[PDB]
């Protein structure tokens, strides 16, 4: 499968992007700078983004610099920066209440949570304790923080007050979802559990106990999802699995390996592009897509800096993925689906894309594992494959030699 | 330390370490009205039948007088364990999978379910 | 946005002060800087009169002293480990002064051999459990530059009674 | 009851599978020791060169292993015969009381692997022929009227000579003690690459390691607002207003689904 | 207790159905072709024994076995006998006399309770059903036949004191059996018939059937196209079904301009895909597509023609300068004649099938995809650069 990378980071992995900008007078000349193209006007924060999500419409995307920590709020009708909002501290988390962009909600890294209108801040509250996601129950008008503290804490936009916290068995909160069809708000604690709590009721429907039996190290859950279909559930463990639970049965239905040892910084369900059986999972330097059914690899997007958040476009083919670089890069997987509205000469120009291509297939081992599965032997064989500091294996090997061990 | 001196103490650990692991397999099947499968029985019981004859091989090949060198006996024995295994067990295992592991889910199943 | 007056405070009677007049220049302040192990990445700020402060929003290498033996080299550091205002600027792995990171002791390694020929033995001697961290591979350092204003991640290396005190602690 | 039947069928499946592997551990454990026995001596000549080397060590190793090895294959007779008991291979109750109440001799021993082998071979005849028909006359076979398997394992024991012939392919490459001079010597009747004295069974050990590793992974104070303050808030009051429609699925629907949630003879 | 349980099963059978005749339930009980399925729920120990509700009802009709002799003599009158309607069918549409004497088993109704519909139980049912007739549930412990009334008995009885009771419960085999008590009949295929619609061709499609005839005309009652759907069970023959879906593939794509042009570009592609995934059941190389020769390109299409459809991928043309080249085009891409060089995303499948088999205008594929017209033409014209730079390469 083809992935064209419409707008990013050109540059190699090693040589860092502020240089870009300095050779970039010195390139001017040089017919790439005229030829090279890119959708959204200054679709760039000054030093890096965090949170990037595509309103309701499809109109308007926003996102969350480090430095001055700012929200832009683009416009896709015109293709441009319709403004930029400065706040107090950075974002860990938002969510755009209104269907626009006009109304919407900030959690910062001080334990406050912002609301801003299209004027600008509206008002500031701050939770008792730390907080580390965010969700919006519509039906309830509820809204839903993580903390790090045992009490998960619940606040109501139509009352306008906070009422009695959801308290769990353990302390931390990592991430917070809840299933459009049915309403159950996965909560993802620091251990191998997810509470599974009613919101018409203030009770606990049950708890999940992940287990992982290839590695004995402990895990923390960093990322739960529900599709749209109301069934199947989602998690992302610390260690770099992530499990698709069909909520009827405890048992794991599939776990697949990034293979990277990183965690999971987000998983989308890619129900309406169409082939509606596919998930993407985010890591730190790749995201993969693969079959939620079978399990096999359809394609995968690797940029060439951290990846801190990833977001999909409804109904297209378009991937935003919020780095750790001055550009926020786009990728365009024309197979997929067709390129959005907005983008309509996109399909015409494909030809000039990048079109960027083993590394999301395999799984990576690095040289201390090698000598704790006492693979050592097997160093400079077939089996494995080098590349930086460790070496490639199939994930069947892995899993066959860990289990050994 | 003579090339043989190195064999017999090889075999003298790996044969003391074959005690301890028998022991511990009397022990267990000790343990062990509920009705045995009689298929997997055998396969049990066929491939103790093959240990048993590359045993026996091993003794032959401990042997200093060394009669029967080659050890047709030992080697024959061998292959009749082996083949039902390869041959006639395993087939029919394959057939009967979905059953015998439908079975074994129940149970673990309801052991949860006390626990 | 952010301000430093003391006038919005409440009075020392606990009187709540009206709102004398609208925020002024010369009474402001900035978002944190909160560095991040990374890729170096800092931006100049142009702060009052001509002078500029540098911004660390990431960094992965550092100038780090082992004052006990007067020396400094360059290293990478590792991760936070502790420290002592918030714990949650060590889950996340926030860079700033008073933090305890774990650096790489390579360089200081390969210049206690070269200086001592070592792995005269006296002098060598060092505290029992600072060849304990040599042999681990990574060293407890204390971060004594500021970060946020000067765009340096400079320290020193934890030794006797600090590095007591701050093992207890973690 | 039923169920209760069903559990107990499948409680007694897992021990055969743990027993199983457990036997599997066992031919493990052995696997260096028939290493080795290949590449002993294979000659009394040969035997006797060896021993020269270090004669008292030798004597006291040839001493321990003979009495281990008896030990075990004692030990081996007499478990196989508790388990050809229990599981009902052999029938005659006393008679196997008895051979575990006597010890046995080395040839004792040996003519009792002969009894075990044939009271075994009678067994599979019986049981292979009953479960082929099984599953069968499950597969609609039956009604279709692949060979049987007792018949299959007749054919491939009709055909010894191949089989013969695959055990004596040397895959290893084992060379025995002195096996290059007792060739010199014409010691070595049978050879006078594929050695007749060297026996490899890897394939068959291959395959069962794989077999056992596939079987586990399938297996496999207030200030600040630290305290929660509930007084009603008018910037954000009505800040939003909820949907009347409520959630897509209907709220009988939603609760069945949370209490299902991670979990004449009618039958 | 039984009438208690038939209720049920008649609730679930008849609530799919959306005008049932009285009729059916005869043939339920009296047709001896006919066994019916009921898929129920984990049973509770602590019930009692106490009937539960069917979740899925599974009726299925034994048909096949035909005599070669029956089929010659009565295809040549063309009279159709009763019964065995899918072998009929079959072998009258590819005038084959094998299939007919293949046994096999056709899914007459398949009904799940409406409220749990897309629950996923009726894949469950198949699946079980499946693996039923494949041999899987063997029975693991080591007769249900009833004795008939005989003649004595009735020569005996007058009719005046005849005794009508109903019969004893000690006779009567249980009511519901274990899949492993009761032995399967041997059967080489599963068949279903039922009208086109996306969910259901979805629900088949995702069960592993394959297509091997669709009827052209509509149902007047329902407006929906009767097709035909066949499944193959492990460790059977299937060459056969393989070489029907191929030549049934054939009849679709020239077809679909006739009567199908209604059909939506997605759903007429979907079918394709169904089609082709019984290609992929064959793992055999004996039956495959064979790439189009250059003697054979150089008869469908002149030297001009080429240099028409090159200078439109260069834009040097207007699109209704190739207008008369994309049918030709649309039967070599589907029927795999190109093969690996070009393949083509979900979008352009369809783009390309509408107006080249559908014939549709360019400005109604628009509004069936929901996509501006500018960017279905600019689509279009990169699936035909991808072919014209492969007719490069071949020459």
């Amino acid at each position: 499968v083809s992935v064209y990378q419409v707008s990013g980071t050109n540059v190699s992995r090693s040589l860092p992007d502020w240089i870009a900008k300095k050779r970039k007078r010195q390139l001017k000349n040089d017919l790439e700078y005229q030829n090279r193209v890119e959708l959204i006007q200054d679709f760039e924060f000054s030093e890096a983004s965090n949170k990037i999500k595509v309103s309701r419409d499809g109109q308007y995307c926003m996102a969350t610099g480090t430095y001055k920590p700012q929200i832009h709020v683009y416009d896709f009708a015109n293709l441009s920066l319709k403004f930029d909002r400065h706040t107090d501290a950075e974002n860990v988390d938002f969510t755009i209440l209104s269907d626009d962009w006009t109304k919407s909600v900030h959690l910062q890294n001080d334990r406050s949570i912002q609301f801003q209108n299209k004027g600008g801040l509206h008002y500031t509250t701050r939770i008792p304790k730390f907080g580390r996601s965010l969700v919006y129950n519509k039906v309830n008008c509820d809204l839903y923080v993580g903390a790090s503290g045992n009490e998960l804490y619940r606040l109501n936009l139509e009352k306008g007050r906070f009422l009695n916290p959801f308290k769990l068995d353990t302390e931390g909160v990592n991430h917070v979802s809840i299933n459009e069809v049915n309403g159950l708000l996965a909560a993802g604690t620091e251990t191998n559990v997810v509470e599974f709590w009613d919101p018409r009721s203030r009770s606990r429907v049950s708890k999940l106990y992940l287990e992982n039996n290839i590695d004995n190290r402990p895990f923390q859950v960093t990322t739960t999802s529900f599709r749209n279909d109301g069934l199947t559930f989602a998690c992302g463990t610390s260690n770099g699995y992530s499990y698709i639970y069909d909520l009827r049965t405890s048992e794991p239905s599939i776990i697949k390996d990034q293979g990277y040892g990183f965690d999971i910084k987000k998983i989308i369900w890619l129900d309406n592009v169409g082939t509606e059986n596919k998930i993407v999972t985010c890591d730190k330097r790749i995201a993969k897509i693969w079959d939620r059914l079978d399990g096999k690899a359809y394609a995968s997007m690797e940029p060439s800096v951290d990846i801190n958040d990833i977001e999909h476009v409804p109904g297209t083919g378009m991937f935003f993925t919020a780095n750790e670089s001055i550009p926020m890069h786009t990728y365009y997987i024309p197979s997929l689906g067709p390129s959005p509205r907005w983008c309509s000469f996109l399909d015409s120009i494909t030809e000039e894309l990048e079109e960027k291509p083993v590394y999301s297939n395999y799984r990576f081992i690095t040289r201390d594992d090698v000598k704790k599965l006492n693979l050592t032997h097997l160093v400079g064989s077939r089996v494995l494959r080098a590349y930086m500091h460790g070496f490639f294996i199939n994930t069947e090997l892995y899993d066959k030699v860990s289990l050994i061990a | 330390m003579s090339e043989l001196n190195a064999l017999l103490k090889d075999i003298n650990g790996s044969l003391t370490a074959t005690s301890e692991s028998l022991e511990r397999l009397s022990g267990i099947y000790s343990n062990s009205p509920a009705e045995k499968v009689s298929l997997l029985s055998l396969k049990n019981g066929s491939m103790l039948g093959y240990i048993n004859s590359l045993l026996m091989l091993i003794g032959n090949r401990l042997d200093d007088e060394c009669k029967d060198p080659s050890a047709m006996d030992a080697r024959e024995r061998s292959i009749q364990h082996r083949v039902v295994l390869e041959r006639g067990v395993k087939p029919l295992e394959k057939k009967l999978a979905y059953q015998l592991d439908k079975l074994t889910r129940a149970y673990v199943k309801m052991e949860k379910e006390y626990k | 946005g952010i301000s430093r007056d003391s006038r919005h405070k409440r009075s020392a009677t606990g009187a709540k002060r009206a709102q004398f007049r609208k925020k002024r220049k010369f009474e402001l302040g900035r978002q944190p800087a909160n560095t991040k192990i990374g890729a170096k990445r800092i931006h100049s700020v142009r702060t009052r009169g001509g002078n500029k402060k540098y911004r660390a929003l990431r960094i992965e290498t550092g100038n780090f002293s082992w004052a006990s033996e007067g020396i400094s080299k360059k290293t990478r550091i590792a991760g936070v480990v502790y420290h002592p205002s918030n714990n949650e600027l060590v889950r996340t792995n926030t860079l700033t002064k008073a933090a305890i990171v774990q650096i790489d002791a390579t360089p200081f390694r390969q210049w206690f051999e070269a200086h001592y020929g070592q792995t005269r033995a006296a002098s060598a001697k060092i505290e029992s459990s600072v060849e304990s961290q040599f042999s681990a591979g990574r060293l407890y350092a204390c971060i004594s530059s500021r970060p946020g204003q000067s765009g340096r991640c400079d320290g020193y290396i934890l030794e006797g009674e600090e590095l007591a005190f701050y093992l207890r602690r973690l | 009851q039923s169920v209760q039947r069903d559990a107990s069928k499948g409680y007694s499946i897992l021990q055969q599978t743990k027993l199983f592997d457990n036997i599997i551990d066992l031919r493990i454990k052995l696997q260096k020791a028939v290493i080795a026995a290949n590449k002993l001596p294979l000659t009394t000549e040969s035997w006797e060169e060896a021993k020269m080397d270090d004669s008292e060590e030798t004597k006291r190793l040839l001493k321990e292993n003979e009495k281990l090895f008896n030990n075990l294959f004692n030990r081996l007779i007499n478990f196989r015969i508790k388990f050809q008991l229990g599981d009902h291979i052999t029938q005659n109750e006393e008679v196997a009381k008895h051979k575990l109440s006597k010890k046995r001799s080395l040839k004792e021993l040996y003519q009792e692997t002969n009894s075990l082998d044939s009271e075994l071979k009678e067994y599979r005849t019986a049981v292979l022929n009953k479960w082929s028909t099984k599953v069968s006359s499950a597969s609609g076979n039956a009604a279709l009227s692949n060979l049987p398997a007792d018949v299959q394992v007749e054919n491939q024991l009709s055909d010894m000579s191949r089989l013969m012939k695959r055990t004596k392919l040397n895959r290893r490459n084992i060379t025995p003690l002195y096996f290059q001079k007792d060739c010199a010597n014409g010691r070595l009747p049978e050879l006078i690459t594929e050695n007749p004295y060297v026996f490899d069974d890897e394939d068959f050990y291959r395959v069962l390691l794989n077999d056992l590793i596939d079987k586990k992974i399938s297996n496999a104070k207030a200030s600040k607002g630290r305290k929660l303050n509930y007084s009603v808030q008018d910037p954000i009051a009505n800040y939003e207003a909820p949907i009347t429609s409520g959630y897509k699925w209907s709220d009988d629907q939603i609760d069945e689904f949370f209490a299902g949630l991670l979990g004449i003879q009618i039958f | 207790v039984s009438e208690n349980f038939l209720e049920k099963m008649m609730a679930l059978y008849v609530s799919s159905h959306y005008k049932n005749s009285p009729n059916d339930l005869q043939l339920m009980s009296d047709a001896p072709a006919h066994k019916l399925f009921v898929l129920l729920p984990p049973i509770d120990p602590k019930d009692g024994g106490r009937i539960p509700d069917p979740l899925c009802v599974i009726q299925i009709a034994l048909e096949g076995e035909i005599s070669k002799e029956s089929v010659r003599n009565s295809l040549s009158r063309g009279q159709r006998a009763g019964g065995d309607l899918i072998p009929w069918l079959i072998s009258q549409q590819f005038q084959d006399e094998e299939f007919a004497s293949l046994s096999g088993a056709r899914i007459v109704r398949i009904a799940t309770n409406p409220e749990y519909a897309s629950m996923g139980y009726g894949s469950r049912a198949i699946e079980l059903l499946r693996d039923y007739f494949e041999g899987k549930f063997t029975d693991m412990s080591e007769d249900y036949s009833i004795k008939r009334v005989s003649d004595k008995e009735l020569a005996k009885t007058n009719l005046l004191k005849d005794d009508v009771k109903l019969r004893d419960a000690k006779t009567l085999p249980p009511l519901l059996l274990k899949l492993s008590e009761q032995p399967p009949h041997y059967l080489h295929y599963l068949g279903v018939s039922y009208g086109l619609t996306q969910s259901l061709h979805k629900f088949w499609k995702n069960n592993s059937f394959v297509p091997v005839y669709l009827r052209q005309t509509a149902n007047d009652l329902t407006g929906e196209h009767t097709c035909v759907m066949l499944n193959v069970l492990e460790g059977r023959e299937s060459n056969w079904l393989v070489e029907f879906a191929k030549d049934f593939r054939k009849r679709f794509l020239s077809l679909l301009s006739y009567d199908f042009h209604k059909f939506t570009a997605v759903q007429a592609l979907s079918v394709i895909e169904s089609s082709k995934k019984a290609q992929d059941l064959s793992d055999d190389e004996k039956h495959d597509n064979k790439e189009l020769t250059r003697t054979h390109l150089d008869d469908i299409f002149s030297p001009f023609d080429l240099k028409r459809l090159d200078s439109y991928s260069n834009n040097l043309l207007d699109y209704h300068v190739i207008g008369d080249m994309i049918p030709m085009l649309a039967l070599l891409y589907f029927g795999d004649k190109m093969g690996d060089s070009v393949k083509l995303s979900s979008v352009q499948s369809a783009i390309l099938l509408a107006i080249g088999l559908q014939r549709k205008n360019i400005d109604t594929i628009a509004k069936e995809l929901n996509l501006p017209s500018n960017q279905t033409i600019a689509m279009f014209a990169k699936i035909m650069r991808k072919m014209s730079q492969y007719f490069r390469q071949l020459l």
